[PDB]
Parts: structure tokens; C-alpha cells; sequence
């Protein structure tokens, strides 16, 4: 994103930091314990080399929370705060 | 001797040092029966000439501790191999007179090594000093206070636990402290009645305690040169009565201020702004929202804790130029009585051009030290404008300085006191990451001042100037349909300029008239224009102009409605 | 011995030093009965050969203080471990003869460490010198004056409070001071009647006092070589009468000036401009506005203070090239009798290309020291032109040099004396931040000279040249419908060139005529063309040209009306 995304730089998707991350991952796996998890809101602009085998190949899509998921999120956010039982949370989650 | 009265500036770190050192020194026997570790070392740092040595001496005198002064270059000037003996003997002597205070003035000379550490003998001196400082067996009550211009100048191992574990930034004295410093430095010269030391104190921005003393001495010397020299009656000792007959006049102080050259004007200022809500005539919704976001967490922290809500620590002001965003930030800081730090756009542009973003880390650390503080990033969109705005660079909105600011903010919130306020006249080009939660998410729009707001702005601008009651201000404010605060200030300044020019020209002519035609009886009619009149304001308004066009206000209205709260929930009702 | 008469240049810092040192030295007993701290150290800095040591010696002689000279390399050339003894003994001896003045010539050798601080023994010397300098127990009246090429060359701890707390920049002598230096250096050579030392002084720009002495000595040696050598009558001691018979002629001085090579031509000049309002024929509205903005705050500061108005400290001249903006700035500086500093475009471009904007800080500090001063940034739009102007760089108008200038201006205004004047031929491309309040907000438009203005410009250009009364100047000025000041200067220069060529060719032929046909009686008819005639001016005007097209004047008119005072308030009346 910093380099662009629609036009960007004249060069390709490769950058210094991602290249170093790829080198470390390629030199990784020896440890058998470190597990790399990557989160990105712009999958289109992510470097394709990141998704090659031996890298973050398992792509997982996180969709918008469902009604039940929304209810759980509201409960988690409001667990600490004193919430009156009168306010129905399922209705609010479904409304959103 | 020297005491708290001598220590001027009222900068409120002397109180912190007192709270630090009384019990270790004022009640030394108490720590013998209680298991607690007192402050083994205190690092006083700040601009030179701020009285750090004076503060240490005053604390030693007021607490009765045996004060020992280890001058930096005094030991450094000694021969290698025997300076170490001097340092060791100094600590032993201070140990003997328990409780004792060992003051190391100019600590950045004994242990200047910042891991560069040039030379050989200086490494020995730093290591031996480290051994001594860490060698305090917690017996007796020797407290080692050191002076340094900046915390990072001394060796980092000196900054570690047990050597110097707590630091106080004395900093430049403020207007209130500058006035108190002037009072302390002007107490035996028999100051004149006309001179008040208040106007000089306000005009004395940028001076330090040493600078204030030098200015006072220069004014005294000007007074001595102006008078008592013409008579030329001098002896071995000037007569006390003859010297007392002179009074330091305001003119002498003014000349001295003109000949001051303060020794660190550039140094950043951490000061409680004097601006008040009165200066801004309105923004009641904005005023209440700012009061909420800033004041409520501190005035009523318990109620924030009860609901388990963490108050936002970032607010971004957006609006047309000249509407009072900087003034609003100063007013909000003043209401909470918290220190205000302002980072204008030139500083950010300098950090960006120089590729030196580590200054952001230093700025945030300074804001953290001066808590409670309101860290204001004025005109934060400057870097985006510098890179473009319509097309800009090929890359995105991310830049080095904003990225460092985001990193510091993400690593912030720990302090619980620093509050970040951002002002930007181009919200469209501001980096979106700035507005994410945990950052300056609370966007506040500052609109053009209303008629009542315009009246208040005119009154604030014209409070100092003599304005005739004939000139109606409400009519002028209402007449200005869309003038910004800057436009109103320009109108007032132009009216004052017209009045000043007319007064100067008139009294100049009137003086010709006496020179050309010497009148037999001298009878001055006073000033031909003693206050600003209706005609001056009419001529000034003739040149009134609207700096802010309606198209840029339209863009701001677009962004405001670009933060639109949806269009389907306005009638949300729970099922009952 | 040496005194104020020997000290030449009339540079007006000797007066400041006198005011500094009389009472501490001229009236030492006075400070015994009065509690005041005198100047413990004074740092005289400037280009080498400016007489700093001479000034110190003259002050010591004229005040009776025992002068002690501690040569930099004299102590530095001594063996390590015993040079410290030399410095300590020098201070003790100066202490014994109280009051005494200790002069440290070439201070940048004893303590050159700028925090780089190479070596080991030199660190000892700097630290011990620091201990001695700070070790002055305020007893006796020893004043330590030091000489250094630049303030930043010496160790910063030497610049701190109590070591060297006040600095004086002797600087290069000016035309008036160059003339006085020539007079002092030409007093025993029996200067000839034809030589006046005024033309040489004007042509002597760039020399220092040492340079002036060297030029005078070279002229004397040329005189000795030209005569008294042909006779070759020499003995053990040349006869006084024989040597007195020679007179240094203007030709010898001219040759010496040709063989001068001044030792610091590049050094920036801080000089009161000799230009006067007479050189500019008009701009009465502009002249009055400039008089207001600059002169009024100082001539009548009380009236500015009465109305609570702070006068603007920045003015931006915009107009077509060659209309006299630089001359106008020089004239305004001359009227206020304030030092003038000019920063031309090449300097800004050099700072921009070299990525060295810290020079702006140095320039502003120099302007601050030479107060009252008019800091003029000539052709400030050069960087914008260098980056483009129609398309330019991808980024905005912000650049490193302008950003540094803005930072210095924002940090300025404290001095109350420096006044920033900006000239730009391309107002459209100038950065808008330059025009914000607190910056060069007062925009002044310099239009093409009028008919009367053109007449005045022609008279000023032709004042030195011999112009025949036959050639009517008003007709020529009126004839030039839109010629700029540069165009008129070019026309005058071309006319002078034509006259010079005609005179040279004619006298050359006339000399052939006397070589080809030796006349029996020599009777020179004088010069065939003694002054500039109508035909020369007609031929020159034949090549007259309008450098400034009407389209660029149209763009300037657009910008001028782009600062339009609205169109609805012209009839503003208060309700009555
Ligand atoms: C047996 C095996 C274990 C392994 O590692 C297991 C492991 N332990 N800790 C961790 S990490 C920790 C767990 C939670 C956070 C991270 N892991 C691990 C490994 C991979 C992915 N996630 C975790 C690798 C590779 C192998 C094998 C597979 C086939 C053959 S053959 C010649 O074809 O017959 C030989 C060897
Ligand atoms: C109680 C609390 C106070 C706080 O800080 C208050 C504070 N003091 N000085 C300042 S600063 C100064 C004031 C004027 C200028 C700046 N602040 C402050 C904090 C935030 C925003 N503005 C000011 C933070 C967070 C909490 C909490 C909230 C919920 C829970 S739980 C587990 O859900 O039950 C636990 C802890
Ligand atoms: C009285 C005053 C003088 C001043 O400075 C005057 C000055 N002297 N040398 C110079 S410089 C030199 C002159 C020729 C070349 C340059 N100046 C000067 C100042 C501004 C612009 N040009 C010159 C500033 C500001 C003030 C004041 C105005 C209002 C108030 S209140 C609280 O509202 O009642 C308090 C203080
Ligand atoms: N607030 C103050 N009250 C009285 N004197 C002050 C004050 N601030 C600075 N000074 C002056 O500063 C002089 C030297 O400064 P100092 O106390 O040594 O600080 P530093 O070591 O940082 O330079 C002192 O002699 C004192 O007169
Ligand atoms: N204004 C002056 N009047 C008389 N002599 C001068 C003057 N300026 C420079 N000189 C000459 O400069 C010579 C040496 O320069 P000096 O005084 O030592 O200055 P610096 O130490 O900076 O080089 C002196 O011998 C003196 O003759």
C-alpha cells in the first residue's frame, strides 16, 4: 500500500522487507515450532511469492461476522461493562 | 544561605525533588526501621543555566545534608591515574558526613561515552565511576545527584537501575517562572516604581535563569552608564546614598531585552497555555466534546473505570484555516491545567526532509515526562501536501514521519496522561491509518465562526487595543458574513495600523507647528487620536477580505457528511 | 602605545567593547561596593587579520589593565604535561596584577574540540582550561578575552555561561572603515597629493585590515622600485630627505590593488547600504509603505505599544525583473541606518543542491548579531524555478531551504530587530506558506518605472558619467514607453561604451597624425570628445530594447488583483 496498489512503483510486487521475510521463512521450518500467520486486508496487492509452497500457502478467508457471531462479539465487548438485562443483545446483533 | 526562596521559576519540579528527598534526608532514621530502598541517584537534566546546581545546593541546605560538589572538568582536568583517586576520595568524604548529597555538575564530561567511547583513560574513569555508583552499600544516606544537558548525552550504563534510576527535566522557566526569577534577581537594586517586571517577563520568552540574571545586570549597567557618569564624582567606594538615588527605568530594561540574545530560544517549550475559552466565542458543541474527551477521564476516572470504558486519547481537528484549532487546543489544555506541547508543520517537514524520524521518539518521551500534557500536532497534513495531494508520489499516503508517529502512539497510552490532538486543513489527504482506533479517531470539525463567535473573536483581538465605545462590534461581526478568525484578526490589525499611522503623522505635524511657530505658552492638548474610532474601522473594513472560499468549505462539508452515521437506524427501537 | 586611534575601521563594535569593559576596569572599585557580576569573558570572533588582538591590546592600554597574551600555539607547542603549567601560571600572573586582561589569541587551537575531540592530551588541555575559566572566584577583575575565527570552532563548553558568555563579531571593515584603516596605515609615508585614499577605499571591497596594510606596503614598495633605484645611490642608511622626496602616486596604489588578492572576499558582508531614495525616482506609495513597516516601529515604538499592535517583520516584493526591488530594499535599510544582509538566489540554490540547509540557521544568527538589520532574501523563487514552475516535481511547493527559512522566521521575532524582505519575480510559484501571518505577509508590488521614475533612473545611472547638457534626459525617459530599470541601465551603458570607443579611436588616430607628420609646435587640443553627446545617446537608443514583455506584466497584474479586497464592503458604514 505504501508503494501504491493501483499503479504503484514501476517495479513489481517484490520489496526489501517481504524478500527478507521470504528468505527467513525459506531458512525456517528447521525449528519445527515457529508458525507464521499473515493477515492482510488487500490480498490482491500481496506479493504472489508469499503464497508459494513452503510459505503462507494456506489462505483462510475471514468473512463479516454472522448474526450469532455478532451476538458473541457484542457479549465479549460488553462483558466488563455493567449491562442491564433489559437491553436484549440478540435483537441488537440481528438488527446490525 | 541559599534556599527554596532563592530557587526561582516555580517550575514545579523543585516540589517533585523535595517529595523525593525529604524522607531520605529529612527523616533518615525512619528508613533504618523500615525496609525500603530510597532514591540512590537523581539525574537533573535541562538547558544550561537553569539552576540545576542551585536547586541541588538549596535542597542540601534546606534538608541539612552535607553537600559535596564534584565538578566534571575539575576531575577531568586532573592527571590521569590520580583523578580516579579524586573521585574515590570525594565519595569517601561524602560517605563520612552521612547523610550527604554528592552533586556531579556537568556529568556529560566524566562519562560522556554514548557507546562511541573514544580514548582509553576516559573509559577507566567511566567504569570506575560506575563501580562507585553501583558500589553504594545502601548504608548511610548519600544521595548522588548529577547534572546533564540531555539524558542521552551521558553513558547509558549511568542511566541503568541503581546508578541513576530517576530523572527530572528542569526545563526552561515559563512566564510565571520568568517573572519569579526576575523578582529574585531584582531584590537589592531598588527597582523603580514605573518598572513592574510583568511586561518584561512576558517579553522575556526564551530566556533562562542565567539569561534573566544577565538581562537584569545589563539593565543595571545601562542605568549606571546613563547617570552618575555625567557627574563623574567617583571615589574608592561609591556612596551608598548616591547610588541608591538612581532607579532602573523601564527604558533601561527595554534596551537590555533588545540586547538579550537568549541562550536557547529554539529549545522546545513545555508550558501551560494561557489561552482560555473566552478567547474563542462559541464552539459550544465542540467545547463540550473536547471537555468530555480530555477532562472527564481525569476529573472522574472512577466513573470511567466503573463502566469498563477506556477513553480515547486522540482527537483530530479538521476545518478551514484560521478558525481557531490551535487556540481551541490551547484552551482545552488550559482548562485541564495540563502542559501543552505544539509540534507545528515546519518541524514535521524538517524531520521528513532530513530523514530523521527518531525525533518523534524524543518528542513523545518529552511529552511523557511533562504529564499531564496535550501533545498537539498542528497542521499534520504538511507532509502529504509536500509530496503532492492531487497526484503526489507514486506510493500511498504512508510516509516516514507519520509512520513513526503511529508507532509512538501505538506504543503510547501506557502513560495514561499524554493526549494527542491533531489539526489538519486537508482531511482528504491525511493518512487513513491516523484515524484507526487507538489513534486520532475522534474527528472534530471546526466550522467558520458564527456571528456570535465572530463578535467574541473581534473582542479578543481588540481587548488590548484602545477601542472607542462608539464603534459597534456586534454590527461589524454581523456584517462579516463569512470571515474567518484570521480575516477578523487582519481587519483588526489593519485598523490598528491605520490609527497608529494617523497618530504618528498628526503629532509629527503638530511638532512642526511648534518648531515653525514657537508658541509663547506651552499647552499640549494631549493625543489627537487617543483610541481607535469608527472611521479607522471603516477604512480597515474597506480592505476586509474573505480568505476562505466557499468551495473549500464545500469540500469540508463533503468530508463531514463522509463520516455519515448511515441512513436506516435513526429510528432504532428495542422490541418491547 | 596603541590606542583607539590605532584601532581603525570604525566598525562600531569597539564602542560596544568599551561600554563592556570601562566600568569593570575603568571603575574597578565601584563593583566592590555594588553587587553585580561583570563580564568574566568576551569572545571576539571574525575573519583573521581583522585586528582582534590589536583591539584587545588597545582596550588594555586605554583602560590601564595589565594585558596578558596567551598565544594558542605557544602553549600548544610546549611539551605535554608542562603546557598545563604554562596556562596555570599565566592565569596566576594575570591574577596578581589585578585588574588584568588575559587575551587568548587563536583560541581554536587550545580548545578546538567540537565534540569530535580527537587525541588525549588536548582533552586534558581543554578540560583544565575549562576548570581555570570557571574557576574565576569573581575576585579581582581579570577579564579573559579570546579570539576565534568562528564561534562554532571552539569547544561548546567554552561558549557556556561564565566561561565566554558574550560574543562580538568584529567582521570585515566596510568602505568607511576601509578608508579609516587606510588612513591609519598611511600616516608616515608622506602620501602624495594626487592620491586621496577615497577611490582606493571604494575599490578596496573585500580586504581586511591586514589586507589594507599589505596593499599599502606593496604600493610603497612599488614606489621605491620605480624611483631611487634608477639612481642606485645607496648607503648603510638611506637619506631621510632623499626618501622623503618620493610621493606614492595613484598609479602605484592602482597596481597594488590589482595585485591584492583579498583574504576573504567570499565572506558575507554586513554593511549599511549607501543607496538612497534619490537613486529610485518614485514609488512614493511603496516608499511610504516601506517607511511605515520598517521605520515606524523603531522611530515610535511607544505608539505601537500603546495600541497593542505588533508590526509585521516581513515584506515580500513582487514585480518584473529590473524594476529596483534590491535597490528599494537597500534604500529602506539606509533610511533606518540598519545593517543590510542580502541573500541572493545563487546562495539558496547552493544550499538546496548541496542539501545543506543548516546554513540558514547560521545566516539568521548572523543577521541577529548585526542588529538593526534588514535580512533580504533576493530572488527567493529560485528554488521553485529550479524544480520547475509549470509542472515541476511531483511534490508540492515545499522545499528544504524554504522550510528552514520558515522555521527560522517562526523562531525569529524574538530579536525585535531583524526584518525579512523577500523579492520574487514569479509570485505564482512562491510557496504559499511564505505568505502566512508571521511570515512575509505584507506583499508589495513594484511596477515598471513611470516617466518621472524613468527620468530619475536615467539620472542616477548617468550621475558619474560626463553627460552634456545638450542631451535632454526627460525626453529620453518619456520616449521609453515601457523600459525597465535594467533596460535604462543598458541604454546608458551602451551610450557610454560608444563614447569611449569613439574617444579611443579618435585620440589614437590623432597620435598617428603626430607620428606620421611631426608638427613643429606641440599644441594638444585636449580631448576630441570630453563628454557624452546627443549623437552617442541616439546611437545607443537605436539599440534600446524592452526586456520585460507585456504578457508577464499581465500575469503580475493578475496576481495583484488576485489579492483583491472583495467587492461588497467598499461602502461599509457603521449604523448611526
Ligand atoms: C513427525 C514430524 C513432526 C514435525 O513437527 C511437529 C511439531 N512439533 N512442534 C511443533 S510447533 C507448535 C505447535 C503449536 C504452535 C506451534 N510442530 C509443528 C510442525 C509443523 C506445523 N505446526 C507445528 C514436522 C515433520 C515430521 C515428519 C513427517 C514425515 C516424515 S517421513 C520421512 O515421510 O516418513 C518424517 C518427519
Ligand atoms: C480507570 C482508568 C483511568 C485511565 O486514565 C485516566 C487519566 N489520568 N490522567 C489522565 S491524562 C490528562 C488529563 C488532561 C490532559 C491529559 N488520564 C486520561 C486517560 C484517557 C484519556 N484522557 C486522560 C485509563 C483507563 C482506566 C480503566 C478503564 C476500565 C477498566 S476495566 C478492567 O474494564 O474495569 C480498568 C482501567
Ligand atoms: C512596544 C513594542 C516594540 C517592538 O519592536 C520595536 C523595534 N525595535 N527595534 C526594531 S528593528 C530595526 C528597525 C529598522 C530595521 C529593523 N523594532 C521593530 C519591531 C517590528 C518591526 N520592525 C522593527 C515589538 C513589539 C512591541 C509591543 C506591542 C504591543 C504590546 S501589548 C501587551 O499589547 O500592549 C507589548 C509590546
Ligand atoms: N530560577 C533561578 N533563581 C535564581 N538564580 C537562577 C535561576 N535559574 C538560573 N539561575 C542562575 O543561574 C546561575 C548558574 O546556573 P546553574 O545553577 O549553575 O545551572 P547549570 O549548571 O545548568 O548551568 C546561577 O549563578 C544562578 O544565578
Ligand atoms: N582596523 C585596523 N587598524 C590598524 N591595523 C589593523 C587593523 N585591522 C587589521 N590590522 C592589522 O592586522 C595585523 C594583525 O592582525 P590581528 O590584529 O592580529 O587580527 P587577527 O588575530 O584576527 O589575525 C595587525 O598587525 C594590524 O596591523
Amino acid at each position: 500500500k505504501a508503494r501504491g496498489g493501483n499503479i504503484g512503483d514501476g517495479g513489481g510486487a517484490a520489496d526489501r522487507v517481504i524478500n527478507q521475510i521470504l528468505t527467513e521463512m525459506d531458512g525456517m521450518s528447521t525449528k519445527k515450532n515457529v508458525f507464521i500467520i499473515g493477515a492482510t486486508n488487500r490480498p490482491d496487492i500481496i506479493d504472489p511469492a508469499i503464497l508459494r509452497p513452503g510459505r503462507l500457502d494456506q489462505l483462510i478467508y475471514i468473512p463479516l461476522p454472522d448474526e450469532k457471531s455478532r451476538v458473541a462479539i457484542l457479549k465479549a465487548n460488553l462483558r466488563k461493562s455493567p449491562v442491564a438485562k433489559d437491553v436484549d443483545l440478540e435483537f441488537l446483533a440481528k438488527m446490525t | 544561605e541559599v534556599g527554596y526562596d532563592d530557587i526561582g521559576g516555580c517550575r514545579k519540579q523543585l516540589a517533585q525533588i523535595k517529595e523525593m528527598v525529604e524522607l531520605p534526608l529529612r527523616h533518615p532514621a525512619l528508613f533504618k526501621a523500615i525496609g525500603v530502598k530510597p532514591p540512590r541517584g537523581i539525574l537533573l537534566y535541562g538547558p544550561p543555566g537553569t539552576g540545576k546546581t542551585l536547586i541541588a545546593r538549596a535542597v542540601a541546605n534546606e534538608t541539612g545534608a552535607f553537600f559535596f560538589l564534584i565538578n566534571g572538568p575539575e576531575i577531568m582536568s586532573k592527571l590521569a591515574g590520580e583523578s580516579e583517586s579524586n573521585l574515590r576520595k570525594a565519595f569517601e568524604e561524602a560517605e563520612k558526613n552521612a547523610p550527604a548529597i554528592i552533586f556531579i555538575d556537568e556529568l556529560d564530561a566524566i562519562a560522556p561515552k554514548r557507546e562511541k567511547t573514544h580514548g582509553e583513560v576516559e573509559r577507566r574513569i567511566v567504569s570506575q565511576l560506575l563501580t562507585l555508583m553501583d558500589g553504594l552499600k545502601q548504608r548511610a544516606h548519600v544521595i548522588v545527584m548529577a547534572a546533564t544537558n540531555r539524558p542521552n548525552s551521558i553513558d547509558p550504563a549511568l542511566r541503568r537501575f541503581g546508578r541513576f534510576d530517576r530523572e527530572v527535566d528542569i526545563g526552561i522557566p515559563d512566564a510565571t517562572g520568568r517573572l519569579e526569577i526576575l523578582q529574585i534577581h531584582t531584590k537589592n537594586m531598588k527597582l523603580a516604581d514605573d518598572v513592574d517586571l510583568e511586561q518584561v517577563a512576558n517579553e522575556t520568552h526564551g530566556h533562562v535563569g542565567a539569561d534573566l540574571a544577565a538581562l537584569c545586570s545589563e539593565a543595571a549597567l545601562q542605568a549606571i552608564r546613563k547617570k552618575m557618569d555625567l557627574i563623574d564624582l567617583e571615589d574608592e567606594t561609591i556612596d551608598a546614598e548616591v547610588m541608591n538615588s538612581l532607579a532602573v527605568t523601564m527604558d533601561d530594561f527595554r534596551w537590555a531585552l533588545s540586547q538579550s540574545n537568549p541562550s536557547a530560544l529554539r529549545e522546545t517549550v513545555v508550558e501551560v497555555p494561557q489561552v482560555t475559552w473566552e478567547d474563542i466565542g462559541g464552539l459550544e458543541d465542540v467545547k463540550r466534546e473536547l471537555q468530555e474527551l480530555v477532562q472527564y477521564p481525569v476529573e472522574h476516572p472512577d466513573k470511567f473505570l466503573k463502566f469498563g470504558m477506556t477513553p480515547s486519547k486522540g482527537v483530530l481537528f479538521y476545518g478551514p484555516p484560521g478558525c481557531g484549532k490551535t487556540l481551541l487546543a490551547k484552551a482545552i489544555a488550559n482548562e485541564c491545567q495540563a502542559n501543552f506541547i505544539s509540534i507545528k508543520g515546519p518541524e514535521l517537514l524538517t524531520m521528513w526532509f532530513g530523514e530523521s524520524e527518531a525525533n518523534v521518539r524524543e518528542i513523545f518521551d518529552k511529552a511523557r515526562q511533562a504529564a499531564p500534557c496535550v501533545l498537539f500536532f498542528d497542521e499534520l497534513d504538511s507532509i502529504a501536501k509536500a509530496r503532492g495531494g492531487n497526484i503526489g508520489d507514486g506510493g500511498g499516503a504512508a510516509d516516514r514521519v507519520i509512520n513513526q508517529i503511529l508507532t509512538e502512539m501505538d506504543g503510547m497510552s501506557t502513560k495514561k496522561n499524554v493526549f494527542i490532538i491533531g489539526a489538519t486543513n486537508r482531511p482528504d489527504i491525511i493518512d487513513p491509518a491516523i484515524l484507526r482506533p487507538g489513534r486520532l479517531d475522534q474527528l472534530i470539525y471546526i466550522p467558520l465562526p458564527d456571528e456570535k463567535s465572530r463578535v467574541a473573536i473581534l473582542k479578543a483581538n481588540l481587548r488590548k487595543s484602545p477601542v472607542a465605545k462608539d464603534v459597534d462590534l456586534e454590527f461589524l461581526a454581523k456584517m462579516t458574513n463569512g470571515f474567518s478568525g484570521a480575516d477578523l484578526t487582519e481587519i483588526c490589525q489593519r485598523a490598528c495600523k491605520l490609527a497608529i499611522r494617523e497618530s504618528i503623522e498628526s503629532e509629527i505635524r503638530r511638532e512642526r507647528q511648534t518648531q515653525t511657530n514657537p508658541s509663547a505658552m506651552e499647552v499640549e492638548e494631549d493625543d489627537p487620536v487617543p483610541e481607535i474610532r469608527r472611521d479607522h474601522f471603516e477604512e480597515a473594513m474597506r480592505f476586509a477580505r474573505r480568505s476562505v472560499s466557499d468551495n473549500d468549505i464545500r469540500k469540508y462539508e463533503m468530508f463531514a457528511q463522509t463520516l455519515q452515521q448511515s441512513r436506516g437506524f435513526g429510528s432504532f427501537r428495542f422490541p418491547s
